[PDB]
């Protein structure tokens, strides 16, 4: 089969500057009517792909005329000559020139912006599942840049490991921060043997938190 | 315009088969082939094989030759992919496509395929209630994926987080937040709507203050 290798696996570029993404094939692509069918597709999460260049060069209508491509004998080139917000997400070449059609392993092109704050909420076990016999607390950190930023949970202001499980949002297409959800699951024997419980954002960088808190006897 | 409507997503036991469908409108079916892509994480994009329902002729990655049989039925404009022997190597987001023409690529809107010997579970859906106010949902210890979250039955959509589902103990569990403004609630409704395609459960859990 024709292998389809794309370079590189992610691409972080600051907002309005470019990006450029390369996709080199095994063998040869030209179709034997004399035509290289390559093409270029953006998949956003949760969408299905949509198709950007095709015959190596050519833009599809309606995409913007910021993307463009290039190439010749295995090497072809996506360029976005400024990047913004919407064009986040994994871009794959693909060919169609000799079965079987082969896609490239995909570029996830990531955008770099400013730093900013997530805004922390905690939320105590509802009523609802406490009746049911569990206990889950729940921290969202919304709207944060950059991505790497880490949790810790304390119970009674000692730190806590068991039963903590985070789960990050793909980077948002309108402001291009990250969010996240961490979830401390306990039984309700033990959350109603504790008072106060604390979820505490540190970033790699700085070592200041942002803390929420809560106490169950209020 | 043309649309290609897919099959819901479906939960399959290994050593099952599974016939998933893709139903064409606004062209002249029989003209055009549909190809269809099997989308698995870790794994990228692969190109499964197409049908030309002009001749019923069929062209596959030779990874899925007696594994996935691709027909048509002119009569109903229907294309269906199915897969024999199953195991968890199966399970996938599986996308049909239609030949591209000049006003737009068509593909449909992918069918999630969960191949594993546990029973179906519908989520627990709690409310995470306490300038812009967050509020949430907690959508607790369900099998399989997925499940569809929206807000005010999708007419509020602006300033929502729904997060990946995390498996834990052989069930997922996923939250979603959605910030409002204080001058909006409780004075209006919010609701989260939680609906479940393999129980067929929906459930709306009303946001309410502690």
């Amino acid at each position: 089969d024709v292998l389809l290798t794309q370079t590189p696996l992610s691409l972080p570029v600051s907002l309005g500057d470019q990006a450029s993404i390369s996709c080199r094939s095994s063998q040869s692509i030209v179709h034997s009517n004399g035509n290289t069918y390559l093409e270029w597709y953006l998949q956003k999460p949760g969408q299905s792909p949509e198709l950007l260049i095709y015959k190596v060069s050519n833009r599809f209508y309606g995409v913007p005329d910021r993307f463009s491509g290039s190439g010749s004998g295995t090497d072809f080139t996506l360029k976005i000559s400024r990047v913004e917000a919407e064009d986040l997400g994994v871009y794959y070449c693909f060919q169609d020139s000799h079965i079987p059609y082969t896609f490239g392993g995909g570029t996830r092109l990531e955008i770099k912006r400013a730093d900013a704050a997530p805004t922390v909420s905690i939320f105590p076990p509802s009523s609802e599942q406490l009746t049911s016999g569990g206990a889950s607390v729940v921290c969202f950190l919304n709207n944060f840049y950059p991505k790497d930023i880490n949790v810790k949970w304390k119970i009674d202001g000692s730190e806590r490991q068991n039963g903590v499980l985070n789960s990050w949002t793909d980077q948002d297409s309108k402001d291009s921060t990250y969010s996240m959800s961490s979830t401390l699951t306990l039984t309700k024997d033990e959350y109603e043997r504790h008072n106060s419980y604390t979820c505490e954002a540190t970033h790699k960088t700085s070592t200041s938190p942002i803390v929420k808190s809560f106490n169950r006897n209020e | 315009e043309v649309q290609l409507q897919q099959s819901g997503p479906e939960l399959v036991k290994p050593g099952a088969s599974v016939k998933m469908s893709c139903k064409a409108s606004g062209y002249t079916f029989t003209s055009y082939v549909i190809h269809w892509v099997k989308q698995k994480p870790g794994q990228g994009l692969e190109w499964i094989g197409y049908i030309y329902p002009y001749n019923d002729g069929t062209i596959y990655n030779e990874k899925f030759k007696g594994k996935a049989t691709l027909t048509s039925d002119t009569s109903s404009s229907t294309v269906y992919m199915e897969l024999i022997s199953l195991t968890a190597e199966d399970s996938a987001v599986y996308w049909c496509v239609r030949e591209r023409d000049n006003y737009g690529v068509y593909w449909g809107q992918g069918t999630t395929l969960t191949v594993s010997s546990a029973k179906t579970t519908p989520p627990s859906v709690y409310p995470l209630a306490p300038s812009m106010v967050t509020l949430g949902c907690l959508v607790k210890g369900y099998f399989p994926e997925p499940v569809t979250v929206t807000w005010n039955s999708g007419s509020l959509s602006s300033g929502v987080h729904t997060f990946p589902a995390v498996l834990q103990s052989d069930l997922y569990t996923l939250s979603s937040s959605v910030t409002v403004t204080s001058s909006t609630w409780p004075s209006q409704t919010i609701t989260c709507n939680v609906a479940h395609p393999a129980s067929s459960t929906k459930v709306d859990k009303k946001i309410v203050p502690e």
